[PDB]
C-alpha cells in the first residue's frame, strides 16, 4: 500500500501545476497513505501469531513480535510528523509557506518510511546493505530538500560523507563475515555463531553506531541538527534511531549467544564515554537545537544500556523507552514550531541573524513564554520534566526500567554514571525552564505589541480569533497529557510489553 | 501474586552455543536452477526426511 | 564458459604467474588390490562422434554406474570402482568395433567434426552415412530421448541452420552412396 | 605525530585544516609524558595486584 | 464496561479543554468540539480495553508454561 | 617478477603528493586499472569487464565532468621514500602462515553437462531466487532520479 | 490464541479474490470512498488556505479515489488471507475449499493447477510469495503461480466430514493425479 | 473545440489523437512497448491453435533412472 | 530455504554437501542440543579453506627439514611453465622435448 501509492504520488505530483495549495493538498494525500498503511498492517500482523517469527521473501526478511512493535510505532510517529507539513504549524503565511515550497518533500518522506520499516526485518547481509542504503539515501535527500539554503546543503554534504564512511564500515563487516563462512543468510550464520570472529559483528555495530550519533562519532550529529531547518531536524534526529536501534538490539541478541565479554567492554566504553559528553556537553550551549542534539545523545546512551544488557527486562525497557521518547521528542519540536509567533520584532546590538528556516534558534527566544501563552509553556515544562526524569511522568519510568535491566546484568558502573549523567544534564534542562518562567513577575504588566503574532491581520473584530491552528494544538495537548498522566494506565502498558517476545518462548 | 508473575517473566534462561533459536524450517538444496545432481555430494534425502524442529508458540 | 578455476588449464600464462601454478605429476600407479582396466584412448572428436552409440550399447552399465554414485552417499569414487570399469570396458568395446567394422565411415565423420568446430549441425551428410552403416553391422541406432521419433533433429530433411562451408570428403562420399545404395 | 607533520606540510594556509590538526597536536612533553605515565600506570597497577594477591 | 469508556471520554474532554488554553480561547468556544474530542477517545478507549483484555488472555497462557519451566529448574 | 607491485608503488607515490583535483581524479583511474587487470587475470574475467563498463564508463567520467564545473584554482623527498619504504615492508594482509604458504587444487568432474557462463547463473538466481534484491535495486535507482532532480534543479 | 484450520499457507491470488465475503467488498468500497472523504474531513477540520471551508479541487479527489481504491483492496485482500492461514473464521471457506479440491482430485486434475514453471521454478515461486501478505502494507506481492508448496497434506481431503458424503465424489489414489510430485518422477528420479 | 486539449476521461479517442500528432516521440514508444506484454498475453491462444510448447531441456545432470540398482548385471568383468 | 553455495554452473558446488548436512543436523528435531553437529560445522569450514590440511602440510615440510629428507625425492614432480608440458615429460613413447602449442585452441 505504501509502495503502490508512492508511484501514484510521484506521477501525479509531476503533472499538476506548481502551487502551494496543491503542494499542501498532496501532503494531505500522503497523510492518508500512511494512515492506510497502518490499518492494513495492524489487520494482518498480530502479536499472537508473529511470536514465533516468520520468514518472508526467501528468508531475506524475518519478522517477529519485537520488530512488529516498532513498525507500528514508526508509522505512528510518521503520521504525527506529516501532520506538521500537511496542516498549519503557525498560520502565518510567511513562516508556513516554507513547508509547501517543495513538492518532493512528502515523496522523499514516503521513500524513507519504506526504508525505515524494512530495516529491522532484514535477515540477509545482502539485503542488510541494500536496505541500510535505502534509508541512508532518503535522509541525505531530505536534508537537502531545501536546495536554496546554504546551511541545509552544507549539512547534507556533511551527512553524505559521514554516512558513506558509515555504510562502508557496515559493508566491510558483512564481506568479512562472508569471507569466513561463505553464507549470507543470518540464520545460516547463527549455525556458525561459535565458529566466526565475533568482532566482525562488532565492526558491523561500529557502522550502525555512527548513524545514531554515538560518541566519539557524536560530533557530526550535533553539527547537522543545529544547521538543518527545524522541520527537517524534527525528522532526521529521531527516525534513524527508531529503526537502527531496533536492528542493533537484534544483532546484540544473536551476539550474546556466545557471551563474549570483550565485546561488552568495548560497547560499555562507548556508552560510558557518551554519557559524559552527552551530559557535560550541553552545559555551555546557546542554540536550542544544539541542546536537543546533546539531549538526544544522552537518551541514546540510556537506550544502549538496555540493548547492551539484553535480557527479558531489556525488551520491556527498550520497548517502553523508545515509545515514550518518540512522543516526548515530537511534543517538544511541535511546540518550538509554534511558539515562533511570539518572537519580538525590532523597530542595534549583537546583530543576531534569524532566517525562515530556524525562526526559533536560541534558548533565550523562549523568554516569557509563561506570559505570552501559559498553557503551552506548561506543556513544554511537562515535556522537559519528563526528560529530566521527574516522576510520575513517562520519563521516569524509562530510566527506572532501564536501571532494572542494567543492574540485573551487573552493569553497576554504567548504572551509577547514568544517574550522575542524568543529574548533570538536569542543569541544562533547568535552563530551558529558567528561561520559560523565572522572569515572569517583572514582565507581568508590559506593553507588548511588537510580537510576530501581532502582524497577523484582524479578521472581523467580533468573532473569536484563536491564535494557534486546530490540528497542531490538539496534538500538543494530547501528547502532553499522555506524558503527564501515564500513571493511570502504566500497569496495563507495561503488561502489554511483557508479551513482546524475541525468541524467549519457554 | 504480582511478585510471582514478575519473577516468572523477568527470568531469562541461559543461552550458550548449545541451545538457541534458529529460524530455518527446511533443508535447502532440493531443487537447483540447473545441474541439481552435482558431484552427488548431496547425501540428504528429501523423501525420508526426519521431522524438523518446529517452533514453540507460547500463546497457543 | 571460460572461467578461471583451480582444477584445469587456464586462459593464459599470466594467470599461472599470478596464481603461481605448479603442474604436479604423480608417478604412483594404482595399487594391485584394484584390478586394472584399459583406459579409453579416443580423443574429443571420436568420442563426440560415437557418443550416441556408446549410449545405445552401454546404457545399462552407465545407468548402473550412476546409480552407484547416487546411492554411495558421498563415497562415490571409492565404492563404485568395480562398476566404473564395466563402463570403461564397454566404451572401449564400441570404439574397437567402429575401428573394425566402419573404420572409414567413422573416420570421415569425426574428421568432419574436427573440421567444423565439433558441432553436430555441420556434419549431417557424413553422420547420416555413419548411422546407416552402424545399423546394418552392429544394430545400434541413434535416439534422442524425450521427443517423438518423427521430430528428431538429426533426421530433419531441411534444417534451418546449415553449415557455411562444405566438407569435401563428406559431399563426395555422400553422392557415391547415392549410387551405391539408392538403387 | 610524524604523520600529522606530513599533513601540516601538505596544507598550511588552509584555515580549516590547521584548525583540526592543531587540536590533535601533542606538545613535546606530552609525547614523552603520556607513554611514561601509561608505562608507570601499567607497572604500578600490576605490581600492586601481586602484593594484594588480587 | 460503560464506566470504563466514561473515564476515557472524560479524558477526551480534558484534551479539548487543554487545547482551548493553548489556542487562548474561551472554554465555551464551539461546544460541538467537546463532543468530537470526547467521542474520539471513547473510540480509542474502546479499542484500548480490547487490547488489554487480549493481553490478559495471552499472559495467562504464557504463565502456564513459565510455571512448568520453573518447576523443572526447581528440581 | 610480479610487476603488479610496481604499478601500485608508483600509485602510492603519487597519492602522497597530489595537490590539485586533476591528480586526485588520476588516482581513481590509476587504481581501477590495477583492479581490473588483476581481476582479468587470476580471479574473475566477468567482473573485470563489469567494472570497466560500470566504473570507468559510468562513474569515472562523471567526476571529470563536474571537476570542470567545480573549479580549477591555486613536501620533501626523504620523508616520502621513508614512508613508502615503511609502507612497503609489511604487506601480509593475513597472519595464517600455512594459508599463505601452502598451495591447493580442486578436482574437476564431468557431472555438469549443462555448462554455461557465470553470468548465466547470476541472472538465473537474481531473476528468480533473489528477485526482491533486484526489485529493491530498481527502487533505489528510482529514488535517485527523483533525488538528483530535487537537489540540483533550480526552479 | 484464535486458531482455525489451515486451508492454504500460500493462497493463490485468484483464489483469494474468489473467496471475498460480501463484507470484504464493503471494506473495499469503504476504502474507496474513505480516502476522498478523509480529504474532505480534513478541510472541515481545517481549511488548507484561508479560514473557511473550500472544497478541494476535483483533480485531487480523483487521485484520492485511486489511492483509496488500492488501499481498500489491500485491506480486503489481507482480511481474506487470514481465513486461509487459519488466523480468522474459515469454516465457511473450508467447505468451499474442500468442495473444489475433492472435485479436482476426482477429475484426476491437480488441485493446485497445471504450471508452466519447472520444479525449481515452482518451489522458488512459493518461497517468494509465502507469508508475503505480512508486508502487504509496505509493498505488494501476490501468489500468481500454480505451485505446490501450500502447506497442506492432500490426505486430509480424503476423509469425509459432516455434510460431505452427499457430494458423492470419487477420489483416486494420489499416485494417478495429473501434475503432482507423487505422479511425475516415474521415468527419471530428477526429471518430472 | 477546434483546437482545445482533450480531457482523457471525457474524450478518450481525441486525447490519443492530440498525443499522436504533437508527441510522436511518446505515443509510439508507448505503443511499441505495450505490444510486447500484449503478445505475451496471447501465448495461450497460440498453444491451442498453432503448436504446443517444446519439451523442456535435459539440464539437470545425468538422467537417473527411478528404480533400484540392477542385480543381474554381468559382463565386462575383471 | 534459500540456496547458498551455488556453483558456477547452477548446481551444488564443492562444499554445498557439507553445508547441507549441517542444516539437517541443526534443524533436526531429535537433537536436544547442538553438540552432535559440532563436527559437521568443522567440515564445512574445512572444505572451504583447508586450514587444518594446510597445517598438516606444514609439519610434513618441517619434519623433513629436521631429518634431511631431500625435497626432490619426497615431493612430487612439477612443471611451472605450461609450454614445457612436453611429450617427453608426459611419458609418450616417441615424444620430443619441444614445447607444445598453447597459443590458440
Ligand atoms: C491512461 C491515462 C491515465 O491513466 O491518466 C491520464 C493522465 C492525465 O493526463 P493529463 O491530461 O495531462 O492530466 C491533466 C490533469 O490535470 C491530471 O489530473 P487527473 O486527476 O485528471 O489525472 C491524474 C491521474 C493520475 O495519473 C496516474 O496515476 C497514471 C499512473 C500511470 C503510471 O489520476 C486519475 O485520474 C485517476 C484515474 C486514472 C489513474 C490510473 C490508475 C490506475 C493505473 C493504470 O495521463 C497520464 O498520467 C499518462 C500516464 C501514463 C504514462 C504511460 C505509462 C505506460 C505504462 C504501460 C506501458 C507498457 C505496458
Ligand atoms: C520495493 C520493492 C518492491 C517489490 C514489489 C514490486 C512489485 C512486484 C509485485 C508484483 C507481483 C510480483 C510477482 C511477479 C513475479 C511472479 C511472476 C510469475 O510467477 O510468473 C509465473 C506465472 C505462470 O505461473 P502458472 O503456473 O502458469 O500460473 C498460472 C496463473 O498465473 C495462475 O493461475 P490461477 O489458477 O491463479 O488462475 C488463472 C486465471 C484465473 O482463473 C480463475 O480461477 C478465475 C478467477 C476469477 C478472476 C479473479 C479476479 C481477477 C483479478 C481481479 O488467471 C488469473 O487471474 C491468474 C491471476 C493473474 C491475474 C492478475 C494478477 C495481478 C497480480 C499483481 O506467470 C503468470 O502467468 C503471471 C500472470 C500475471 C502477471 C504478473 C502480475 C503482475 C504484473
Ligand atoms: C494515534 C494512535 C493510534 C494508536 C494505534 C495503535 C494500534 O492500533 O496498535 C496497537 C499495538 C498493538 O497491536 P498488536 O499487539 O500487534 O495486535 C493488535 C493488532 N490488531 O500496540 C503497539 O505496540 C504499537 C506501539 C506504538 C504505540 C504508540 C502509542 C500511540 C500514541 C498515541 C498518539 C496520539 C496523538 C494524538 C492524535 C491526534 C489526532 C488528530
Ligand atoms: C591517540 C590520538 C589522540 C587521542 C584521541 C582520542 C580519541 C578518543 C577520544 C574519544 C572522544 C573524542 C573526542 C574528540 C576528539 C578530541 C581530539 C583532541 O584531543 O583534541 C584536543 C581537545 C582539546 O584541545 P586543546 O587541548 O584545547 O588544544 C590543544 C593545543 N595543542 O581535547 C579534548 O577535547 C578531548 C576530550 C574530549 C572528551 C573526552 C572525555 C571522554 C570521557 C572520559 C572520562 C569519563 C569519566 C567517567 C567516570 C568513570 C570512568 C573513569
Ligand atoms: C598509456 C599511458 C597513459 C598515462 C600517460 C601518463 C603517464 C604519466 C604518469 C601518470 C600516471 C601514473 C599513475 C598515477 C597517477 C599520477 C598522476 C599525477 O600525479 O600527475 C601526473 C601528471 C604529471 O604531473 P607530475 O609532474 O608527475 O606531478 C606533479 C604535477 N603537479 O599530471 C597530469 O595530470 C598530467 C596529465 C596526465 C593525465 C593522466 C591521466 C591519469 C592516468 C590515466 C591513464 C593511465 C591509467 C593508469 C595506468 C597506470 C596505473 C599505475
Ligand atoms: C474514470 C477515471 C477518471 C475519473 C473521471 C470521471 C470523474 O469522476 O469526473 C471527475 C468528477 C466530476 O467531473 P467534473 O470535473 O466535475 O466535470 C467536468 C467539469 N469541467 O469530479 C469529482 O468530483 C471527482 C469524483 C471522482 C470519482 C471517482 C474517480 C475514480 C477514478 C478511477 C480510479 C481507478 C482508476
Ligand atoms: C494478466 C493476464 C492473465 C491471463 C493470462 O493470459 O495468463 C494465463 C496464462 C495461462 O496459460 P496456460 O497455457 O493455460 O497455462 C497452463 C498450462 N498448463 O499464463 C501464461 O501462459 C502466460 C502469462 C503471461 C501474461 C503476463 C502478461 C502481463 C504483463 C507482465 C508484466
Ligand atoms: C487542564 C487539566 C490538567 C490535568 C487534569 C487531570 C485530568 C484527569 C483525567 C481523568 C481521566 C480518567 O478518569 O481516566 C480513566 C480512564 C479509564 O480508566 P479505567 O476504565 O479504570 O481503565 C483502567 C485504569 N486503571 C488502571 C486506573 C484502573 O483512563 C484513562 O483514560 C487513562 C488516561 C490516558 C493515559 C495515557 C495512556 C494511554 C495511551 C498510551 C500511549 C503511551
Ligand atoms: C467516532 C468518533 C469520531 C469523532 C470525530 C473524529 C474526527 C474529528 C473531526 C470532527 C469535525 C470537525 O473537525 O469539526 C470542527 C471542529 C472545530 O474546529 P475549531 O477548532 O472550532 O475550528 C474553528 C471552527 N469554525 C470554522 C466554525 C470557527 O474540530 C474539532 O473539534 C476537532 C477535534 C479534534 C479531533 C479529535 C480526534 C481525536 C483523536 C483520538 C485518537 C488518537
Ligand atoms: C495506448 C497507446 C497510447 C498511449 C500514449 C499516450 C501518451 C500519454 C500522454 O501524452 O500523456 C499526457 C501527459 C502530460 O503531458 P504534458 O506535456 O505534461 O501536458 C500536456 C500538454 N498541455 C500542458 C498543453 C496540456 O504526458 C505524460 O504522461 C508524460 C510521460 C509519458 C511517458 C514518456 C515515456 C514513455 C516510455 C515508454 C516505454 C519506454
Amino acid at each position: 500500500m505504501l509502495f503502490t501509492s508512492l508511484l501514484l504520488i510521484i506521477v501525479y505530483g509531476s503533472l499538476v501545476n506548481k502551487s502551494h495549495l496543491l503542494t499542501k493538498l498532496i501532503n494531505r494525500l500522503g497523510l492518508i497513505i500512511i494512515i492506510y498503511t497502518l490499518l492494513i498492517h495492524l489487520n494482518i500482523n498480530t502479536l499472537e501469531n508473529l511470536s514465533i517469527g516468520i520468514n518472508m521473501f526467501n528468508n531475506l526478511l524475518l519478522i517477529n513480535s519485537f520488530n512488529n512493535t516498532i513498525i507500528e510505532l514508526i508509522l505512528i510517529i510518521c503520521i504525527l510528523y506529516v501532520l506538521l507539513i500537511s496542516f498549519n504549524i503557525t498560520g502565518l503565511s510567511i513562516i508556513d509557506n516554507l513547508n509547501y515550497s517543495k513538492r518532493t518533500f512528502i515523496v522523499i518522506v514516503l521513500f524513507n518510511i519504506i526504508g525505515l520499516t524494512l530495516l529491522p526485518l532484514v535477515n540477509d547481509i545482502m539485503i542488510l546493505f541494500i536496505i541500510i542504503e535505502l534509508q541512508s539515501y532518503s535522509l541525505y535527500l531530505l536534508t537537502a530538500i531545501f536546495n536554496e539554503s546554504h546551511n541545509s546543503t552544507k549539512s547534507a554534504l556533511y551527512y553524505f560523507i559521514v554516512g558513506s564512511i558509515a555504510s562502508f564500515i557496515i559493508l566491510d563487516a558483512t564481506v568479512s563475515i562472508y569471507d569466513d563462512l561463505g553464507l549470507t543468510n543470518i540464520q545460516y550464520i547463527l549455525m556458525y555463531i561459535d565458529k566466526l570472529e565475533i568482532f566482525d559483528l562488532l565492526c558491523l555495530l561500529f557502522g550502525l553506531f555512527i548513524k545514531i550519533g554515538l560518541a566519539p562519532f557524536y560530533s557530526y550529529s550535533i553539527t547537522i541538527y543545529s544547521l538543518s531547518p527545524t522541520i527537517i531536524t524534527n525528522y532526521i534526529s529521531l527516525m534513524p534511531k527508531l529503526s537502527i536501534l531496533t536492528l542493533i538490539y537484534i544483532i546484540m541478541h544473536y551476539i550474546n549467544i556466545v557471551n563474549n565479554t570483550d565485546l561488552n567492554y568495548v560497547i560499555s566504553f562507548l556508552i560510558l564515554i557518551s554519557m559524559f559528553i552527552g551530559s557535560f556537553g550541553g552545559l555551555n550551549v546557546i542554540r536550542i537545537k544544539t541542546l536537543l542534539a546533546y539531549s538526544s545523545l544522552l537518551n541514546v546512551s540510556y537506550m544502549l544500556l538496555a540493548i547492551l544488557s539484553n535480557s527479558n527486562e531489556s525488551i520491556i525497557a527498550y520497548i517502553y523507552y523508545i515509545i515514550q521518547y518518540s512522543l516526548t521528542h515530537i511534543n517538544i519540536f511541535s511546540i518550538i514550531l509554534v511558539i515562533s509567533i511570539y518572537l519580538p520584532i525590532m523597530n542595534n546590538m549583537l546583530n543576531v541573524m534569524i532566517t525562515k528556516y530556524s525562526p526559533i534558534e536560541y534558548i533565550n527566544q523562549l523568554k516569557n513564554l509563561f506570559i505570552n501563552n501559559i498553557f503551552i509553556a506548561i506543556a513544554l515544562c511537562i515535556s522537559i520534566f519528563s526528560l529530566i526524569g521527574i516522576p510520575p511522568l513517562t520519563g521516569f519510568y524509562g530510566k527506572y526500567l532501564v536501571l532494572i535491566s542494567g543492574l540485573n546484568n551487573g552493569y553497576v558502573l554504567l548504572s551509577i554514571v547514568l544517574i550522575i549523567a542524568s543529574s548533570i544534564s538536569t542543569v541544562y534542562y533547568a535552563t530551558i525552564l529558567k528561561v520559560l518562567s523565572f522572569d515572569t513577575l517583572s514582565f507581568k504588566d508590559i506593553i507588548s505589541n511588537n510580537l510576530i503574532i501581532n502582524t497577523s491581520p484582524e479578521n472581523n473584530n467580533n468573532e473569536i480569533k484563536p491564535e494557534i491552528s486546530n490540528v497542531i494544538s490538539y496534538v500538543i495537548s494530547s501528547l502532553t497529557l499522555i506524558i503527564l498522566l501515564i500513571i493511570i494506565q502504566y500497569e496495563n502498558i507495561v503488561k502489554g510489553a511483557y508479551l513482546v517476545l524475541l525468541y524467549n518462548w519457554v | 501474586s504480582t511478585a510471582d508473575l514478575y519473577g516468572l517473566i523477568s527470568f531469562t534462561p541461559k543461552r550458550d552455543i548449545h541451545h538457541y533459536v534458529i529460524r530455518v524450517d527446511e533443508v535447502p538444496g532440493k531443487h537447483f536452477p540447473t545441474n541439481t545432481t552435482g558431484n552427488f555430494g548431496n547425501t540428504v534425502d528429501f523423501e525420508n526426511l526426519e521431522p524438523r524442529r518446529k517452533p514453540i508458540n507460547p500463546y497457543l | 564458459s571460460s572461467t578461471h578455476t583451480n582444477d584445469s588449464l587456464n586462459s593464459s600464462n599470466y594467470v599461472d604467474k599470478l596464481k603461481d601454478t605448479h603442474f604436479v605429476f604423480e608417478n604412483d600407479k594404482l595399487p594391485s588390490e584394484i584390478p586394472d582396466v584399459e583406459e579409453v584412448g579416443a580423443t574429443t572428436a571420436p568420442l563426440l562422434s560415437a557418443a550416441y552409440f556408446i549410449g545405445a550399447k552401454c546404457q545399462d552399465y552407465n545407468d548402473d554406474f550412476m546409480l552407484c554414485q547416487k546411492e554411495a552417499k558421498g563415497n562415490g569414487p571409492i565404492d563404485c570402482l568395480k562398476e566404473g570399469r564395466r563402463v570403461t570396458r564397454c566404451a572401449s568395446g564400441v570404439l574397437k568395433d567402429l575401428n573394425t567394422h566402419c573404420s572409414d565411415e567413422f573416420r570421415l565423420h569425426w574428421q568432419c567434426l574436427s573440421f567444423s568446430n565439433l558441432e553436430y549441425k555441420n556434419c549431417r551428410k557424413a553422420e547420416s552415412l555413419l548411422n546407416k552403416c552402424v545399423f546394418e553391422k552392429m544394430n545400434l541406432v541413434k535416439k534422442i530421448p524425450g521427443i517423438p521419433e518423427d521430430r528428431q533433429i538429426h533426421l530433419k530433411q531441411n534444417p534451418v541452420l546449415k553449415p557455411v562451408a562444405l566438407h569435401q570428403d563428406s559431399e563426395v562420399a555422400f553422392k557415391k552412396a547415392q549410387n551405391e545404395n539408392s538403387i | 605525530h610524524f604523520r600529522r607533520l606530513m599533513q601540516y606540510k601538505k596544507g598550511s594556509a588552509r584555515p580549516g585544516l590547521a584548525k583540526y590538526l592543531n587540536l590533535f597536536s601533542l606538545s613535546k612533553s606530552q609525547l614523552i609524558g603520556f607513554p611514561v605515565a601509561l608505562g608507570a600506570f601499567s607497572f604500578l597497577s600490576h605490581s600492586f595486584a601481586n602484593l594484594q594477591e588480587g | 464496561m460503560i464506566a470504563s469508556l466514561a473515564g476515557w471520554g472524560l479524558f477526551g474532554v480534558t484534551v479539548r479543554a487543554y487545547q482551548q488554553g493553548i489556542r487562548k480561547v474561551p472554554f465555551s468556544y464551539y461546544p460541538l468540539g467537546y463532543v468530537y474530542s470526547a467521542l474520539g477517545w471513547v473510540a480509542f478507549g474502546y479499542g484500548f480495553n480490547l487490547w488489554t483484555e487480549r493481553n490478559d488472555k495471552l499472559l495467562e497462557k504464557r504463565v502456564e508454561k513459565l510455571k512448568e519451566s520453573r518447576n523443572l529448574r526447581l528440581s | 617478477m610480479n610487476l603488479e607491485i610496481l604499478d601500485l608503488s608508483i600509485l602510492g607515490f603519487y597519492s602522497l603528493i597530489s595537490s590539485n583535483s586533476f591528480e586526485s581524479i588520476a588516482i581513481l583511474v590509476a587504481t581501477i586499472m590495477p583492479v581490473i587487470t588483476e581481476l582479468w587475470y587470476n580471479y574473475s574475467q566477468l567482473f573485470a569487464l563489469l567494472y570497466t563498463l560500470i566504473y570507468v564508463g559510468a562513474v569515472v567520467i562523471l567526476f571529470v565532468f563536474i571537476l570542470s564545473v567545480i573549479n580549477e584554482k591555486e613536501s620533501g623527498l626523504f620523508i616520502l621514500i621513508l614512508v613508502l619504504l615503511l609502507d612497503d615492508l609489511d604487506d601480509n594482509e593475513s597472519n595464517d602462515n600455512d594459508y599463505n604458504n601452502v598451495y591447493i587444487t580442486d578436482y574437476a568432474d564431468w557431472f555438469n553437462n549443462y555448462n554455461e557462463s557465470d553470468l548465466s547463473v547470476i541472472g538465473n538466481l537474481l531473476f528468480t531466487e533473489y528477485a526482491l534484491l533486484l526489485l529493491i535495486i530498481s527502487f533505489i535507482l528510482l529514488m535517485s532520479i527523483i533525488g538528483l532532480i530535487l537537489i540540483v534543479k533550480k526552479d | 490464541m484464535e486458531t482455525y484450520e489451515l486451508i492454504d499457507s500460500d493462497p493463490k491470488f485468484s483464489r483469494v479474490v474468489r473467496y471475498f465475503r460480501p463484507s470484504d467488498y464493503l471494506t473495499w468500497a469503504l476504502g474507496t470512498i474513505g480516502a476522498p472523504g478523509l480529504m474532505v474531513l480534513f478541510e472541515k477540520i481545517e481549511p488548507a488556505k484561508g479560514n473557511t471551508f473550500k472544497m478541494p479541487p476535483p483533480s485531487i479527489m480523483r487521485i484520492a479515489t485511486t489511492i483509496g481504491f488500492f488501499g481498500g483492496f489491500y485491506y480486503a485482500y489481507t482480511s481474506s488471507t487470514k481465513r486461509f492461514w487459519g488466523y480468522s473464521e474459515n469454516a465457511k471457506e473450508v467447505a468451499k475449499d474442500r468442495y473444489e479440491v475433492k472435485k479436482a482430485l476426482s477429475e484426476k486434475k491437480s488441485p493446485y493447477g497445471s504450471s508452466l514453471l519447472n520444479p525449481y521454478q515452482q518451489d522458488m515461486s512459493a518461497r517468494n510469495s509465502t507469508n508475503s501478505q505480512l508486508l502487504l502494507a509496505i509493498f505488494p506481492w501476490f501468489n500468481v503461480a500454480n505451485h505446490q508448496s501450500h502447506g497442506i497434506d492432500l490426505r486430509k481431503y480424503y476423509e469425509v466430514r459432516d455434510g460431505e458424503e452427499n457430494w458423492n465424489f470419487t477420489l483416486p489414489p494420489l499416485d494417478q493425479v495429473k501434475d503432482l510430485d507423487v505422479a511425475q518422477y516415474k521415468e527419471y528420479s530428477n526429471y518430472p | 473545440a477546434i483546437g482545445d486539449y482533450p480531457v482523457y476521461y471525457k474524450q478518450p479517442i481525441r486525447w490519443l489523437s492530440y498525443h499522436a500528432h504533437t508527441r510522436p516521440h511518446v505515443f509510439y514508444a508507448i505503443a511499441v512497448a505495450a505490444l510486447g506484454p500484449v503478445f505475451m498475453m496471447a501465448t495461450p491462444l497460440r498453444r491451442k491453435f498453432l503448436y504446443d510448447d517444446h519439451e523442456p531441456l535435459p539440464a539437470n545432470g545425468y538422467p537417473l533412472p527411478n528404480r533400484s540398482r540392477d542385480k543381474t548385471l554381468t559382463g565386462y568383468d575383471d | 530455504a534459500p540456496l547458498q553455495q551455488v556453483g558456477r554452473h547452477g548446481g551444488p558446488n564443492k562444499c554445498f554437501g557439507e553445508f547441507q548436512r549441517v542444516v539437517e543436523c541443526m534443524t533436526n528435531a531429535k537433537h536436544d542440543s547442538y553438540e552432535p553437529c559440532n563436527n559437521l560445522k568443522n567440515d564445512y569450514l574445512e572444505c572451504r579453506k583447508h586450514k587444518v590440511e594446510r597445517y598438516k602440510a606444514f609439519l610434513m615440510q618441517k619434519h623433513a627439514e629436521e631429518l634431511g629428507k631431500d625435497p626432490e625425492e619426497i615431493g612430487a614432480p612439477f612443471v611451472r611453465k605450461r609450454r614445457f608440458l612436453t611429450s617427453k615429460t608426459l611419458g609418450l613413447v616417441d615424444g620430443d622435448d619441444y614445447e607444445i602449442g598453447v597459443e590458440k585452441i
